RNA sequence: GGCCGCUCCAGAAGAGGGCCCCCUUGCCCGUUAUCGGGGGCUAGGCUCGAUGUCGGCC
């Protein structure tokens, strides 16, 4: 019987100088045998804290750890620019060791509505037998957005995939693609292809659409 | 006294296949450590795989790799190994080697205090294939605030990665190349887009340059607006 | 009634085992390894005890 480590929230936005707290709940008691790691994209984790609250050698003193029952907290007292990263908790009270799913600390900025664009499939692609319809959400903040596909006013499910960039290094926004993949046969069975976008920066949902063949 | 862990041996294998990972350590003795393999699937968290104490030979394994994976160590080389047999797609991950320092004054192993750079393991039955590159064309209907969007759909390639530039690197501002998605076919697909002034469309040329080293492919696609 | 005993019955019978919690390992301890002390439970299902509502002897 393993001990699970549940981390929340999955991500949070903060600004340089903020006090940041990240929490991790053990499914049962681990005493103080909890470690905290920092991981930057494409890099190996680094140990920050062990035994719940003990700072590992060389780790800056703005990092601290605490325990309340099964809830473990990592606190950054004044966030620095090098602290935007993902943080993982881990227990070692009982084998196998187990990790929380991570908390990504991201950069806060002002709300920005997406600019939305829809792309019909190219004739080149249609000739090969497939029809990818792409909907682009450009330079928006925050990350939360809902993209809905409608084909001849019918809500689509299960036939689309989303991909989202990491926060832009210059303006801290996200961009997102949602790709609707139909066979050429299915794509020719319908006329109106519509991408509908909901986001906090928009007073009401934005819809971009086209008619096949126009 | 600089601790280093250098992983090697990762690569692409078919389901059912085998790979041996190596973790070459310096700056400390393997017999004064617990050595670990921890893996991270793309976009996911950390999953412990196996541990070994080279001093005693004691080993432990995640349930899902027992019988398939063997962790070992050669103290004469200060190197730890992960022999991975019967690999399957769900084992695809970056594999990290990590160390826990032994402290004779302590009474149990503590946290993972140093991690290597990681080695990538991809398990897939897909065959190497260069991408098909299709235009994402701007339309007159689609101009917002003096800005147009265009791009390239880079579809059905294997394995990762592709790189995309625009106008041979001359166009960098406003470019977004999205993370690849693994399609149910086992092939990858991504789009690269850029926003540009709409008034430029008649007097500028926009070309996406797609590179897929595994298939030795370099493809240039001119993306131009369609008329009516 | 008496003595001897658990080889079968009874659960009227307590330890082993197992689960949880506190104490930053906290008398002494600790397998290159997570303890110790305290607290909250689990009983007749296995082992070993003990018992008689059991068996033998007189
Ligand atoms: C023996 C000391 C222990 O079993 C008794 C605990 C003392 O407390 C009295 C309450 O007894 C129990 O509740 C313990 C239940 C018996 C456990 C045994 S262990 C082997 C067998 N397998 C299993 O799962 N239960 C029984």
């Amino acid at each position: 019987s393993d001990i699970q480590m549940t981390q929340s929230p999955s991500s949070l936005s903060a600004s340089v100088g903020d006090r940041v707290t990240i929490t991790c709940r053990a499914s049962q008691s681990v005493y103080y045998s909890v470690a905290w790691y920092q991981q930057k994209p494409g890099k190996a984790p680094k140990l920050l804290i062990y035994s719940a609250s003990y700072l590992y050698s060389g780790v800056p003193s703005r990092f601290s750890g605490s325990r309340s029952g099964t809830d473990f907290t990592l606190t950054i007292s004044s966030l620095q620019p090098e602290d935007f990263a993902t943080y993982y908790c881990q227990q070692y009270r009982r084998r196998p060791i187990t990790f929380g799913q991570g908390t990504k600390v991201e950069i806060k900025r002002t709300v920005a509505a997406p600019s939305v664009f829809i792309f019909p499939p190219s004739d080149e692609q249609l000739k090969s037998g497939t029809a990818s319809v792409v909907c682009l959400l450009n330079n928006f903040y925050p990350r939360e957005a809902k993209v809905q596909w409608k084909v001849d006013n019918a809500l689509q499910s299960g036939n689309s995939q989303e991909s989202v960039t990491e926060q832009d290094s210059k303006d801290s926004t996200y961009s997102l693609s949602s790709t609707l993949t139909l066979s050429k046969a299915d794509y020719e069975k319908h006329k109106v292809y519509a991408c509908e976008v909901t986001h906090q920066g928009l007073s009401s949902p934005v819809t971009k659409s086209f008619n096949r063949g126009e | 006294s600089e601790v280093q862990l250098v992983e090697s041996g990762g690569g692409l294998v078919q389901p059912g296949g085998s790979l041996r990972l190596s973790c070459a350590a310096s700056g400390f003795s393997l017999s004064s450590s617990s050595m670990h393999w921890v893996r991270q699937a793309p976009g996911k968290g950390l999953e412990w795989v196996a541990s070994i104490s080279p001093y005693s030979g004691s080993t432990s394994y995640a349930d899902s790799v027992k019988g398939r994976f063997t962790i070992s160590a050669d103290t004469s080389k200060n190197t730890a190994y992960l022999q991975m047999n019967s690999l399957r797609a769900e084992d695809t991950a970056v594999y990290y080697c990590a160390r826990t320092k032994y402290h004779y004054k302590n009474y149990y192993w503590w946290a993972l205090d140093y991690w290597g750079q990681g080695t990538l393991v991809t398990v897939s039955s897909a065959s190497t294939k260069g991408p098909s590159v299709f235009p994402l064309a701007p339309s007159s209907k689609s101009t917002s605030g003096g800005t147009a969007a265009l791009g390239c759909l880079v579809k059905d390639y294997f394995p990762e990665p592709v790189t995309v530039s625009w106008n041979s690197g001359a166009l960098t501002s406003g470019v977004h190349t999205f993370p690849a998605v693994l399609q149910s076919s086992g092939l990858y697909s991504l789009s690269s887009v850029v926003t540009v002034p709409s008034s430029s469309l008649g007097t500028q040329t926009y070309i996406c340059n797609v590179n897929h080293k595994p298939s030795n492919t370099k493809v240039d696609k001119k993306v131009e607006p369609k008329s009516c």
